[PDB]
């Protein structure tokens, strides 16, 4: 019921300085001039019409036969000449439609019109705007790019190779005759994992992306967590072949619990279905599944096997240079200071992750804005460290 | 008896900012490179032949 | 220490760029134009069919207007219930109606059957068009599967299982001897079970080796669904589709929820399961024995319900394998190395020995890993790439055992 | 509201002070203001308190007696008007003020002062040049402050607002000059022509001052001033800068004609002539193992006819172009051409020349045998193959001029056409007086057909592209006049305006004279020709005025069918602002609305501009839109969409795009008209094995190479109406891609000019920090040996600080020298 | 008023919750007894008046 959405927005995110200057201003002037010129062009094309031809042949033949009163009802089935449609209050009409009949947009399960009186289909509402039962492609092909995260070059190269084995050079292992949807099993500290999302946006620069986080311990009798994600990556194969990011759920939803039977069914259903979808012998598709987690230990033996689920990748903590890069990225939007106090905040630091970096960068701005409002608050030099302590790392009685 | 009709379908260009700066430069270059017969004489002083529709 | 009101505006006007306000106003204008042109769309009509149908199919729409008085028999369509000896038809109608009509003169009573949907002309509700819907939901399009599964070298031939099932499936489909020499009908059933592994690959091989009456891979976990009667209808339409497609074999898979466990918690924990069981028995009871259609159920553990003792009359011949020895493993290596750019000059017998009872699935996985290692090395060559073959296979065996 | 206690106390103290200063007697006026100003200029290194005292402070400042009291009062009014500013009261009060050292009054104050100074410098009329000098002195005082406190980019903003880049040059030091020059270059793309040339000149001045001649040459090429290029080449003297200049001219393709008095002139002219281009390209292809001749058949994937075989030959030539290694047309080539039918032998021989392009020595020998062929088509194709072979690459003895001796004006139409197109491709960018004086008389011939004259015009335009060759233009106009209008405006005179646009490429302004001379022409062809030449001259400028004129003219009904020039307007829409990413993306969106609600001719033309925007750049949205519009009802629209996909994927080997084209081939297997050109698009995608890109934007994708864009625009002018012309005869016009066909890998030499194996880090290079004019930031270090294919979006960087390049721009050729700190 | 009663004999008017105002004088509306009833626009109110 959903194929694509009109992407006529996100006007050129590449505003080079992203700070108020003559270059950025001139870029915005060119942008607004382009908008003005496009509006003027379309308006002149539509107003200075190429030709006046009667009622555009609309009111003459099709509009009148469509008629004034109408009612909306779903279209159920299709026959060679007639169409079998399930209109409102459970009505069913098998009528052939010849006025404003767009078969491609008609489709089963779509809203069509009924002209009353002699009830026959006379049009379709392709908008409809109610495909809301299970919605996971709403966030598809996220705009985040490689440059958003730095200092993770090894992991970026590894994931890029693992997901550019398809798309790029598919004939490679087409001739090798394997077509491996191995996916990638991502490790990493709990202090990250949205960093795993960030390294997934690198692939998300190509095709769409689906997310299943936490889901549930599928108590549902039908199960169908992994089975519905299977239907959805079938939908992704219908679309651009999308990835499936199941960070955390690959860990809890697929937990290597030593218990065998009498255990939440997922162990019966979920792991087996995960393996069935992860084996390329059952389902085709350039879909690559990214099973991320922060608990490598709970890797189930089925998930452990590189035989079906290959391309194990470990996300380590950032190094000194990686910390420098990530802090540069996060403070670049905020013009931290003119003294560029960069290395003092990280030289003695250990076990600081991307979430903490973002949090401390945000809290530095918050504390400056609180009362120290001084643009590049001169206080920032040490207040970045002040809110870099911020306690909150960990607290558990004394026990020591 | 005369319509005095015009079909234009003409809309003015909406050039606004840098097109208009160029228009300012265009200004810089462009700077150098029936009453006597209508007051008194309404046609009411005419002569008409014997056959003439007059109330 | 809030001290915000007025001070915040003053500090916001304190710095800025020289033309930061100018840029703000310009980007506001950009967004304004954006919304204006999003309102000033292109094809500003939700309904489509603009001209390609509205120029010549619209001319045919003039013909359908001239015939607008006919083709109005749509109204509403409801299923029929039953009938009398011949003329009258007592029907339950989706308007809850106790509906009986003289079937329309153009429709003979033979075509209309109980439980089929017919449209009724509002004026007299005559049986005008008995639509044979045969509508399949998307999950049913998954239960039905491809016919030409393609033949292999007995998909990693385990001679015992295949040669035990050929007389039970291949032989009846050949129909050479079932009628006279052996008792009336061939063995009533076949249960190709076994641990996750070789199960159903032999079924696929038999499907390829047999006629076009080719199997469908239906799943019991998908059969068990919410609400009541949907699973029954799904099994019914399963049998209907299999019967229509040249009386193909029905491959029930993962029978541990369709049959459930051996118990129901309180006869209310899974009673939809029992409802499905009753109708599935009613369907695959065969009634009149018929060497035409075939059925095979495959699970990994014999967790079938009480019909497990009726099935000796119905589903006999329980067989299994999923226990590859050295010869089976090396033959699976051979059939898989038939794929890829590999050849058999590799001493794959060494790896076959290295992995005791590594299924056929894990052998296929090791071949996939060998190809992946080759492409990682960027060498598409795998025929003489044998030492690298052995290295990747052994390191991935190490990883599978302990990673 | 309850404010802070100390804050309220200080507010009351300042209230008492301002009341004292507003008292009647002035004997306490001075001490009050002495006390006040010290804490006024305190927070900047307060202003909230004096918010409601605007009028009282104005009265006090006006009432202050002239002198110290008055000028401090003006100082305080100025430093407070940054808050209480309904106008540039700060600057009026400061001009009245002390004009002593201002920079101590806080960074916010000095920045607001700089902005107001820029506003007044723009606001003051021409007749007002009295205060301009004080504002300029204030500017020259604030510029050092910005340089010290990393405000050099807004310093550049204000200096460009006041048009004082000339003293920007003198004030800027090299320690921050690189980012300032990068900022200038970024502004260049969007500033209009007068200040654009001004900033280009100032950037040349900065780089000449700081001995930054390699990038200064890039900037001079942007300026398209060959005189300044020669001047700066003379200015630089070191052997390394000389040889990198020669590389840069050779890569651009324009030959610089100089004297042998310079040192190592032989090597300089050789490397400018691209003699070693072919050798290095084959060596790197072999090192990549990418040399095997890829068969058009296994490109087609035939696991599941004369014109189709012709298309197969053409795509084979595209794949094996610049290689010269293909036995398919070498061993049994005579058999293939004999089996070929009707008009395609010429194109087959030209495709063989495409295989042998840039290979002078080998190509000439392997085409000499086919030169003496029997069929006129084969002979003309062989001559065109010779022209393709010598195209781009320059030669000392220039064999093409002598080889095309009788065929240049040969009576036979096909032989003359082949020779003329060959000479055009050869002397493209040479601007050679002898070649011009030999081909323009051929232009003057009356026996040649209309399309032959058009091809002569095309050759002349591609030879004298961007030269404003007055005699060429006069010959063009005279030939147009002599030809009668009725037979002029049929289907082929569309090459004369193309030649005019090439000859005046990138110049502008003077086009008024050309269009006034052409005004005598009748509307159906004049309205097309003037638009074409205008857009070609103003290409790469971003003239929103010109493009909105094009939009207005294509908005007309134009329904003998003069509405063809709507197509050239559509092409010009992309052509004007194709330079940077903006002006190309939005322009894409404009094309989308054109297709969304446009005339049949408009939608026929749109895919051409879509391809022009992003040739050799496989943008996903472009590919999707073109694929969705490839199945339109209009056959010409389908053809243009097919070729547009081929062009945007050209020189990319994009696997998913190739799969999409294979699916299109399956879709269009029933109709050969779409089928053979889908094959053509696949051949374009795999052209040169993807080694040579087709985008005319080189030197970090920001320089317009006139010859390449000329050839590309000729191809797009043909594809304006291939629905007639490619179906009829123009199987030769497709060979204009030689100009746009340039390799996109890195070839590293050393000071002794030997191939270095130095490895570099290659990956996506997009801006991360825009705080200033920082160099583009690369991510994804997939380092390997130096031969690396450079596509859009991604750049290269040296792995270590061990090999210093002649220029930081890393594409095409580069010399790497050992760093003094290399260890 | 009698003519109003005769109009009300045909229910008079029908309450409709307007949702989508299409450009071709078209509004989907929703009616409580049934729901959406795509219909034309009145003469006293323009397309934009919706
Ligand atoms: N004997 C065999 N020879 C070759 N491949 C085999 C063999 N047994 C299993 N396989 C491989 O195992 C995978 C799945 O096999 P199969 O279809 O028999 O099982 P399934 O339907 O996944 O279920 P289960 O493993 O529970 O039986 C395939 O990749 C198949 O190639
Ligand atoms: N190295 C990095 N560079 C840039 N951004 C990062 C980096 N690491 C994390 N981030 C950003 O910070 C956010 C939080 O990441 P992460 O630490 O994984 O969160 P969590 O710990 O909640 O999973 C991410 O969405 C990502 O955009």
């Amino acid at each position: 019921k959903k194929t694509k959405g009109p992407d006529a927005a996100s006007k050129l995110p590449l505003v080079t300085p992203h700070t108020q200057c003559r270059l950025k201003l001139l870029k915005l002037e060119r942008i607004k001039d382009y908008l003005l010129m496009e509006e003027e062009f379309i308006r002149n094309q539509e107003q200075m019409k190429p030709l006046e031809e009667k009622q555009e042949e609309e009111r003459s033949k099709v509009d009148d036969l469509r008629g004034t009163p109408m009612s909306v009802g779903t279209l159920e089935e299709i026959i060679d000449d007639h169409a079998i449609v399930s209109t409102s209050v459970g009505s069913e009409h098998y009528v052939s439609i010849l006025s404003f009949v767009d078969k491609d947009l008609l489709e089963p399960g779509c809203s069509v019109l009924l002209n009353h009186k002699v009830h026959a289909v006379i049009g379709v509402l392709m908008d409809d705007t109610d495909p809301l039962v299970t919605v996971m492609k709403v966030e598809k092909a996220p705009q985040e790019t490689y440059a958003d995260i730095g200092g993770l070059d090894n992991q970026i190269q590894e994931i890029k190779e693992s997901v550019e084995l398809p798309l790029t050079h598919p004939e490679y292992y087409e001739e090798m005759g394997i077509k491996p949807p191995k996916g990638v099993i991502l490790y990493g500290p709990p202090g990250t994992g949205k960093t795993l999302l960030a390294k997934a946006v690198a692939n998300q620069t190509s095709a769409t992306f689906l997310r299943v986080v936490g889901s549930e311990l599928i108590q549902k009798y039908l199960g169908d967590g992994p089975k519905l994600v299977r239907e959805l990556f079938r939908v992704a194969e219908e679309h651009a072949p999308s990835i499936v990011f199941i960070d955390e759920i690959d860990a809890i939803g697929t937990k290597r619990y030593d218990s065998n039977s009498g255990g939440e069914r997922e162990i019966q259903r979920t792991m087996l279905e995960l393996l069935n979808q992860l084996d390329g012998f059952d389902s085709r598709g350039d879909v690559k599944v990214i099973m991320a987690t922060n608990r490598i230990e709970t890797l189930d033996p089925a998930l452990i096997r590189p035989g079906r689920i290959d391309r194990k990748i470990e996300f380590p903590l950032p190094d000194e240079k990686t910390k420098k890069r990530i802090f540069q990225i996060h403070t670049s939007r905020m013009t931290l200071a003119d003294d560029v106090t960069l290395d003092d905040l990280i030289m003695a630091k250990d076990d600081l992750s991307g979430a903490d970096i973002k949090a401390i960068c945000t809290e530095a701005g918050l504390m400056a804005l609180r009362e120290r409002r001084m643009k590049v608050t001169n206080e920032d030099f040490k207040k970045s460290k002040e809110n870099v302590l911020y306690k909150k790392q960990e607290g558990t009685p004394e026990g020591l | 008896e005369v319509p005095k009709e015009k079909e234009k379908e003409k809309v003015s260009t909406a050039v606004l900012s840098i097109t208009a700066k160029a228009k300012k430069k265009e200004k810089e270059k462009e700077k150098k490179e029936e009453k006597e017969k209508k007051k008194e004489p309404e046609p009411n002083f005419q002569l008409l032949d014997n056959p003439a529709r007059v109330m | 220490r809030a001290l915000d009101e007025g001070d915040i505006a003053l500090l916001k006007t304190y710095g800025q760029s020289t033309y930061s306000r100018q840029i703000k106003q310009v980007e506001d204008d950009i967004q304004q134009l954006l919304k204006k042109i999003n309102e000033l769309t292109g094809i500003k009509e939700s309904d489509t069919g603009l001209a390609p149908p509205a120029l010549w199919d619209l001319a045919a729409d003039k013909q359908t207007l001239q015939s607008e008085q006919p083709l109005q028999v749509a109204r509403c369509t409801k299923i029929i219930n039953a009938d009398s000896e011949d003329p009258k038809y007592i029907i339950n109608v989706k308007q809850f109606a106790k509906f009986v009509v003289d079937l329309s003169d153009q429709v003979a009573p033979t075509d209309i059957e109980e439980g089929m949907r017919v449209g009724v002309d509002r004026n007299k509700y005559q049986i005008h068009i008995p639509l044979p819907p045969k509508i399949d939901p998307t999950v049913t399009m998954m239960q039905v599967e491809e016919k030409p599964d393609v033949t292999y070298s007995d998909v990693g031939g385990c001679k015992e299982q295949i040669e035990k099932l050929r007389e039970v499936v291949e032989t009846p489909l050949l129909h050479p001897e079932r009628f006279v020499n052996l008792g009336i009908e061939p063995p009533k059933g076949v249960l190709l079970f076994g641990p996750p592994g070789t199960g159903k690959t032999l079924c696929a091989r038999a499907v390829a080796n047999r006629t076009d009456a080719c199997f469908i891979r239906v799943i019991g976990s998908e059969l068990v669904q919410k609400y009541v009667g949907e699973g029954a209808r799904m099994v019914r339409e399963l049998f209907e589709m299999a019967r229509t497609k040249k009386a193909c074999l029905i491959f029930f898979d993962e029978i541990d929820a369709i049959g459930g466990a051996r118990f129901d918690d309180g006869a209310g924990g899974d009673n939809e399961v029992q409802r499905t069981m009753l109708e599935l028995i009613n369907q695959l009871d065969g009634f009149d024995p018929r060497g035409n259609i075939k059925v095979l159920m495959a699970t990994n553990r014999p967790d079938t319900l009480d019909p497990a003792l009726m099935r000796p009359g119905r589903l006999d011949r329980k067989i299994e394998f999923s226990l590859p020895d050295l010869e089976g493993r090396t033959h699976i290596f051979k059939i898989h190395a038939r794929s890829m750019s590999v050849e058999r000059d590799i001493r794959f017998e060494l790896l076959a020995r290295l992995c005791p009872n590594s299924t056929g699935a894990e052998i296929r996985s090791v071949c996939t890993e060998a190809g992946m290692f080759a492409i990682r090395a960027r060498r598409k060559i795998a025929t003489e790439k044998d030492f690298l073959e052995a290295v990747n296979k052994v390191i991935k065996s190490y990883a599978k055992f302990s990673a | 509201q309850e404010l802070s206690e100390e804050d309220k106390q200080l507010q009351d103290e300042l209230e008492m002070l301002v009341e004292r200063l507003g008292e009647k007697d002035t004997s306490l006026y001075r001490p009050a203001l002495e006390e006040l100003r010290r804490q006024i200029r305190s927070s900047t290194t307060p202003l909230k308190f004096l918010r409601p005292h605007y009028g009282k402070l104005k009265e006090i400042y006006e009432n202050m007696a002239p002198g110290e009291n008055k000028r401090f009062a003006a100082d305080i009014i100025s430093v407070l008007a940054m808050t209480m500013s309904g106008e540039r009261e700060c600057l009026k009060y400061r001009l009245v003020g002390s004009q002593e050292e201002l920079a101590s009054w806080g960074h916010e104050y000095v920045r607001h002062l700089a902005g107001e100074v820029a506003k007044e410098w723009q606001e003051l009329d021409d007749a007002e040049k009295v205060q301009r000098e004080p504002l300029l002195t204030l500017v020259k005082e604030i510029v050092p402050y910005n340089m010290a406190h990393n405000a050099e980019h807004e310093a550049c903003d204000l200096l460009m607002e006041i048009e004082q880049v000339d003293m920007l040059e003198k004030d800027i030091d090299e320690n921050a000059y690189a980012k300032v020059c990068l900022y200038l270059t970024s502004c260049v793309n969007y500033v209009p022509e007068p200040e654009n040339s001004a900033l280009l000149r100032c950037a040349l001045g900065v780089f000449r001052k700081f001995s930054r001649f390699p990038e200064a040459l890039r900037l001079a090429l942007m300026l398209n001033d060959m005189e300044l290029v020669e001047d700066i080449f003379t200015s630089c003297k070191d052997v390394v800068v000389q040889k990198q200049m020669a590389f840069m001219l050779g890569r651009h393709g324009v030959f610089l004609e100089l004297s042998e008095d310079v040192e190592e002139y032989e090597d300089l002219t050789e490397i400018m002539s691209n003699v070693q281009l072919n050798s290095n390209f084959l060596a790197l292809a072999r090192e990549l193992d990418i040399m095997e001749p890829k068969v058009p058949d296994d490109i087609y994937k035939t696991h599941l006819s004369a014109r189709m075989n012709l298309a197969s030959s053409f795509v084979n030539g595209f794949v094996n172009a610049a290689f010269g290694q293909d036995k398919l047309l070498t061993d049994d080539g005579n058999k293939w051409l004999y089996k070929n039918k009707d008009h395609g032998m010429l194109s087959a021989a030209a495709s063989l020349g495409m295989i042998l392009l840039w290979d002078v020595d080998g190509g000439l020998t392997q085409i000499d045998k086919y030169l003496y062929s029997s069929e006129d088509y084969i002979k003309s194709g062989a001559l065109l193959a010779c022209g393709i072979v010598n195209s781009g690459v320059r030669n000392e003895c220039d064999p093409a001029l002598a080889l095309l001796s009788d065929y240049v004006l040969h009576n036979s139409n096909t032989m003359r056409l082949g020779s003329i197109f060959g000479l055009g491709l050869a002397y493209a960018g040479s601007n050679r007086e002898d070649v011009l004086t030999l081909l323009l008389p051929v232009m003057g011939d009356s026996k040649s057909s209309m399309e032959v004259a058009g091809v002569t015009a095309l050759a002349c335009g591609m030879i004298a592209v961007g030269s404003c060759n007055g005699d060429v233009t006069s010959t063009i106009l005279q030939t147009i006049m002599e030809k009668s209008e009725t037979e002029l405006k049929d289907t082929y005179a569309r090459w004369l305006p193309l030649g005019l646009g090439l000859n005046h490429l990138g110049k502008g302004e003077a086009i008024e004279a050309i269009l006034a001379a052409l005004e005598v022409v009748s509307e159906p062809f004049r309205s097309f020709a003037n638009t074409l030449v205008d857009v070609c001259a103003y290409a790469g400028s971003g003239n929103v005025l010109k493009v909105q004129q094009l939009l207005h003219i294509c908005s007309e009904h134009f329904d003998a069918d003069m509405g063809a020039h709507q197509g050239v307007a559509v092409l010009g829409i992309a052509l004007i602002a194709m330079g940077e990413e903006i002006g190309a993306e939005m322009a894409l969106r404009t094309f989308g609305h054109l297709l969304r609600y446009g005339e049949p001719t408009l939608r026929r033309a749109v895919p051409l501009a879509l391809a022009l925007i992003s040739v050799s750049n496989p943008r996903l949205n472009i590919l999707d839109t073109l694929s969705k519009f490839s199945h339109d009802a209009d056959p010409e629209v389908s053809y243009n969409s097919i070729f547009a996909m081929g062009m945007v994927g050209s020189g990319t080997n994009n696997a998913r795009l190739a799969a999409m084209l294979r699916q299109l081939a399956q879709y269009h297997a029933k109709d050969p008209n779409n089928l053979f050109m889908v094959r053509l698009a696949q051949g374009l995608t795999h052209l040169g094995k993807g080694t040579l890109t087709l985008c005319p934007y080189h030197s970090d994708r920001q320089l317009m190479s006139q010859v390449a864009v000329a050839g590309l625009l000729t191809v797009l002018v043909s594809f304006l109406d291939v629905r007639n012309i490619i179906l009829g005869k123009s199987h030769y016009v497709l060979y204009g891609l030689v100009a746009a066909m340039q390799p996109r890998m890195l070839v590293t030499f050393d000071e002794e000019l030997r191939p270095l194996p130095v490895s570099v880090r290659v990956g996506q290079a997009v801006d991360v920090v825009g705080q200033a004019g920082k160099p583009k930031t690369i991510t994804g270090f997939q380092t390997h040996t130096t031969p690396v294919l450079l596509a859009h979006g991604e750049r290269a960087e040296l792995a270590t600080e061990e090999f210093l390049p002649v220029t930081p721009i890393l594409e095409g050729f580069v010399i790497l020298r050992k760093n003094p700190n290399y260890d | 008023l009698r003519e109003e009663l005769q109009l009300l004999q045909e229910q008079g008017s029908y309450v409709g919750e307007v949702v989508r105002a299409m450009d071709k004088k078209k509004v989907l509306v929703k009616v409580h007894p049934e729901g959406k009833f795509v219909v034309d626009v009145d003469k006293n109110i323009d397309i934009n008046d919706v």
